[PDB]
């Protein structure tokens, strides 16, 4: 149960990963109770808010980086010095707006890019359309 | 697949009704209600008092008529405590269904959250978890701008068709019809010449 | 089986109705056309500087302000003396050397038959001075402007701007609530169907 | 920022710095200022061999 | 290449000529060597005309399902900036090729130009049927754009 | 049996070939040339690289009924062997215009010797379409998931060609036609542009009125096809979009290569210009001179 939660992308909070498997997990030791594993549940929180960046980079491209704070449950100081460290390791992209207007996830994307994606897709429409009027013929004959 | 032999009673047809629709109710990625309602087993078992509540459970999703759904369950969700333990997903599922439908008969592939609190009648913070969890499940791609609080959705999972359905396709392509058609007259009218 | 004679002096005709009729745009490509078929010579001399007078009051007219170049390395400089003044003239906003300059060249102006075109430009002095005055300002009040161009009141230099904007000129919009003018420009036309 | 080793500008309109990280320059629109350059020079030369018909 | 044998004792009477009697035909000899030797001591060799209905011709010609496919298909536009790229790119080379030639190219004998000013190849030639490939393959990009962003939507 | 599959490549000879077979077993009117198919497969390109005629009687009363000469199949294969050891019963062909349901029956019996799943191949003996003239279905048996019993039926794959390098040339050799459906110049590639167009336009067509013809006419609700038009729509553009708008941008940039390689052309053609004035000029003294 508690593995199922992380390999997926999820919308979750940290108070409810704390309430929940506090009372089950830190009544074993490594990662957690004892007095230094301890400083391994601290790290806990931080890739709980982890995996919702890696969320919140995939489908908003905007967000506004209050209601962000929000989903994290941190204050601001916190939601920003997350996304800048997170981006240093690369696993995502961002530009943050620090009066808290915007935090953009991406990098912005290339002209090239976005103009290959769409011969792509015409190409698709008309792999469709030709299958489906073959179809249309053999169904004729079962009716 | 199955048999033309007779080897099932009725009481294992109806045994199956029942679990088809437990399954649908309390799932989170069947949208083959209509599926249910168009193979003979369900559509035509609704001959117990058990069978009047949960036909019209069915036909609940498809519409996407709250009202009604929530005034069945209501009574049932005390009575049997499958519905009870599951409550979440079963709440959560008629929002996902109205969620898709809405973007299908749009020819633009956008909603605001504001159209979506009305639509599948939840606030607005709420509606933002819909989104999320909709696009977690993989019924929708696209992108979220909460800062002109929209979603824009580009692709759309298949789902059942009904002959409503066919009409709303079938427009589109008339259209598309007519737009090659003249684009290319006027084409095939300058440089006549140059067909070679 | 014309003479590339005669095409130079029709084209040299053309320009002379179209400024007259308020065309500088057709014109300025006609006087222009005509001077490449003409020959360079001393020959033809008194042909080609009727056509480079005739030239440079049409850029004025327009706003476009000839080249100071096109005075300085013309082996024509004292025929084209006043013309040199009303480049400068125009070029810095100033009423007050402008009226100057045509009087005291009236004259030579008259004989030329183009002492009428001159007096045409005392409109253009105001609104060349206005497009000067949107490019180094962004935002201006309507005092400082009066300060500039010799100017009587806030509200008589609305109207001259609200003139010139009609032909779209100075590229600007006034607010009159708020006692400055402000520029549209931006380009980003790079964006636009425009290049095509 | 005069350097360009990360492009961007400095706003002191309201003290910010905007953070660019685009390209700047494309390649092929470069290119076509040197094509119209060559062009430029070779009309001249056709003029050259025209004076003969003069 | 097709060959039929002749009697050896028609050869001696010179019954060689006899096989060309009543047409010009196509007449040629496509191959020699051995194929000279053969006929000379053997056979008389047949030209060769191909036989096909109009059925066969459509059938012959047709190579292609995407004849319909092709104008409406597309290639990456990053492929295209670059061919627009290398394109301009190589006449600028032939250009400046192009103007160490026509800095004379007015002497007498226009041989002694070609020599000396390099007009090996023609410049001018050279440039003109690469602009003119890369000029024709861009009406039809652009064209294919353009239908498809009006009319699908 | 291969139950894997994507799309079928055809060799030039099979089409030509059954249409040859065709006219000398003289069938038409319901009487179908039938002769079996020959070539590759536990592929999922199906490679048939020839095709033979059977003793094959076709009635009209009734296509249920149908003769198979079974035992000949058997004597015709050892004999493929000694042209080439590597030709298989892949499927059968059929010559008429279009899918019959006495096909599926028909199919049956080719299963015995084929360790694929038996191709149809439809040569068209009239030459339509306007891509190949043959349509390509192979048979495959499966559940139906609309609550409708397992069939077997016959699915559309794509269909293409590969011709041998030295066949081709004789393709060419044969055809006098400077072509006008493939590619060449400008002038050819334009019509290749209008004649896509003009493909989309009745293809479209057919989509359109096969829909009315469901819920008027009653044809099945098919899940399977309406599914790929579904996919349409949501792969279909939207105006506003900023990938939409570089397209605007990327207009600008090639229009802008052509305008420049227009004045390159102008400048070249006038140094010819100027080169026939001298020639003329020279040739004003020689005339003169004489």
């Amino acid at each position: 149960s508690l593995v199922k939660l992380f390999t997926t992308n999820e919308l979750m909070r940290w108070p409810i990963v704390q309430k929940t498997y506090e009372p089950v997990l830190n009544e074993d030791d490594l990662a957690f109770g004892g007095e230094a594993n301890k400083h391994h549940w601290e790290d806990l929180q931080k890739r709980v808010i982890e995996h919702n960046l890696r969320v919140i980079s995939e489908y908003y491209s905007r967000i506004t980086l209050l209601r962000l704070n929000e989903l994290l449950d941190l204050t601001e100081s916190q939601t920003e010095t997350y996304i800048s460290d997170l981006v240093n390791q690369g696993i995502i992209y961002a530009k943050v707006n620090r009066p808290a207007k915007i935090v953009n996830f991406e990098k912005p994307k290339n002209s090239s890019q976005l103009l290959n994606e769409w011969s792509h897709n015409v190409d698709e429409l008309l792999e469709h359309i030709e299958t489906i009027g073959h179809l249309i013929t053999k169904e004729e004959i079962m009716h | 697949t199955l048999e033309p032999s007779t080897s099932i009673t009725l009481a294992e047809r109806q045994q199956l009704a029942y679990d088809l629709s437990i399954s649908a109710l309390l799932g989170d990625k069947i949208y083959n209600f209509g599926e249910l309602l168009h193979h003979p087993i369900m559509e035509t078992i609704v001959n117990d008092s058990n069978y009047d509540w949960l036909f019209q459970l069915l036909n609940a999703l498809t519409v996407g008529d709250f009202d009604k759904f929530d005034s069945l369950i209501k009574v049932q969700i005390s009575k049997i405590p499958i519905l009870a333990q599951h409550e979440s997903f079963l709440r959560q599922k008629i929002c996902l269904m109205t969620l898709i439908e809405t973007v299908f008969v749009k020819n633009i592939r956008m909603l605001s959250f504001e159209d979506i609190s009305k639509a599948t009648h939840l606030p607005k913070d709420n509606v933002e978890h819909l989104v999320m969890r909709a696009i977690s499940l993989g019924l929708l791609k696209g992108s979220i701008d909460q800062v002109n609080e929209l979603v824009t959705i580009s692709w759309v999972q298949p789902r059942i068709i009904s002959g409503d359905q066919i009409t709303k396709m079938k427009d589109r392509l008339v259209e598309w019809n007519d737009q090659v058609e003249k684009l290319g007259k006027k084409m095939e009218a300058r440089g006549q010449s140059i067909w070679v | 089986d014309v003479s590339s004679s005669l095409e130079a002096r029709y084209f040299f005709y053309l320009s002379k109705i179209n400024a007259i009729q308020l065309d500088y745009s057709t014109a300025n490509e006609y006087i222009i056309a005509a001077i490449r078929k003409a020959p360079h010579n001393s020959k033809s001399l008194g042909f080609l500087q009727q056509s480079n007078k005739l030239h440079c009051c049409i850029q004025l007219l327009m706003g476009d302000i000839p080249e100071l170049s096109f005075f300085h390395q013309s082996n024509m400089q004292k025929s084209l003396l006043p013309y040199y003044h009303l480049t400068k003239a125009v070029k810095l906003g100033d009423l007050k050397k402008f009226t100057s300059t045509i009087t005291k060249y009236k004259q030579l102006l008259l004989k030329d038959d183009t002492y009428q075109l001159c007096v045409r430009l005392r409109s253009n002095v105001i609104k060349t001075g206005i497009r000067i005055i949107s490019l180094t300002y962004k935002k201006i009040s309507l005092r400082d402007i009066c300060l500039k161009l010799n100017l009587d009141s806030e509200q008589t230099v609305e109207y001259m701007v609200s003139r010139a904007i009609r032909d779209g000129v100075i590229e600007a919009k006034i607010n009159h609530e708020d006692g400055f003018i402000e520029t549209t420009e931006l380009l980003n036309i790079y964006d636009s169907e425009d290049p095509q | 920022i005069l350097d360009k080793i990360f492009y961007g500008v400095l706003d002191q309109g309201n003290g910010w710095l905007y953070v660019y990280e685009t390209p700047n320059q494309d390649a092929t629109y470069d290119s076509a200022l040197e094509l119209v350059g060559q062009l430029n020079k070779v009309v001249d030369q056709l003029f050259e061999k025209a004076s003969v018909l003069y | 290449d097709a060959f039929r044998l002749i009697d050896t004792g028609a050869l001696i009477n010179n019954l060689e000529p006899r096989q060309t009697t009543s047409n010009t035909g196509l007449l040629n000899k496509a191959n020699i060597q051995a194929l000279i030797h053969g006929l000379n001591r053997h056979y008389y060799s047949l030209n060769i005309d191909y036989h096909k209905t109009a059925k066969e011709t459509k059938m012959l010609m047709n190579l292609h399902k995407e004849q319909w496919q092709s104008g409406l298909k597309m290639y990456d536009y990053e492929e295209k900036e670059e061919s627009n790229l290398a394109a301009t790119k190589s006449m600028v080379k032939i250009a400046e090729q192009y103007s160490k030639r026509i800095e004379e190219e007015k002497e007498l004998t226009e041989e002694e130009l070609k020599t000396r000013y390099v007009g090996r190849q023609d410049p001018k030639k050279h440039l003109s049927e690469t602009a003119d490939e890369t000029l024709e393959n861009n009406i039809v990009s652009v064209l294919t754009a353009g239908v498809n962003s009006v009319a699908i939507k | 049996m291969s139950l894997q599959h994507e799309k079928v490549t055809i060799a030039p000879l099979v089409l030509l070939s059954a249409l040859d077979h065709y006219e000398r077993t003289q069938t038409k009117e319901n009487k179908r040339c039938v002769g079996v198919i020959l070539g590759d497969a536990n592929s999922s390109t199906i490679r048939v690289t020839n095709s033979f005629a059977l003793p094959f009687e076709e009635d009209e009363k009734n296509s249920d009924v149908w003769f198979l000469d079974h035992n000949y199949i058997e004597n015709m294969n050892e004999m493929c062997k000694k042209i080439n050891a590597k030709e298989k019963l892949i499927g059968w062909y059929h010559s008429g215009p279009k899918l019959r349901a006495s096909d599926l029956k028909i199919n049956e019996l080719f299963k015995k010797y084929t360790q694929n799943n038996p191709l149809l191949l439809i040569v068209d003996v009239k030459q339509q379409g306007v891509g190949l003239p043959t349509d390509a279905y192979v048979a495959i048996e499966q559940v139906k998931d609309d609550g409708t019993s397992t069939e077997k039926t016959f699915l559309h794959l794509p269909c293409t060609i590969e011709a041998e390098e030295a066949e081709e040339i004789g393709v060419e050799h044969l055809l006098r036609d400077v072509r006008d459906q493939a590619a060449g110049g400008l002038s050819i590639r334009l019509t290749n542009q209008l004649k896509s167009l003009k493909g989309l336009q009745s293809k479209l067509k057919d989509v359109v009125e096969y829909l009315d013809k469901v819920i008027n006419k009653e044809l099945p609700i098919n899940h399977t096809i309406l599914g790929k038009l579904q996919d349409v729509f949501n792969l279909l553009p939207n105006l506003g979009t900023p990938d939409d708008d570089e397209i605007d941008v990327e207009n600008h940039d090639r229009i802008n290569i052509s305008n420049n390689l227009q004045k390159a052309l102008t400048v070249k053609t006038n140094d010819e210009l100027m080169v026939i004035y001298i020639s003329n000029l020279v040739r004003s003294i020689i005339a003169f001179d004489d």
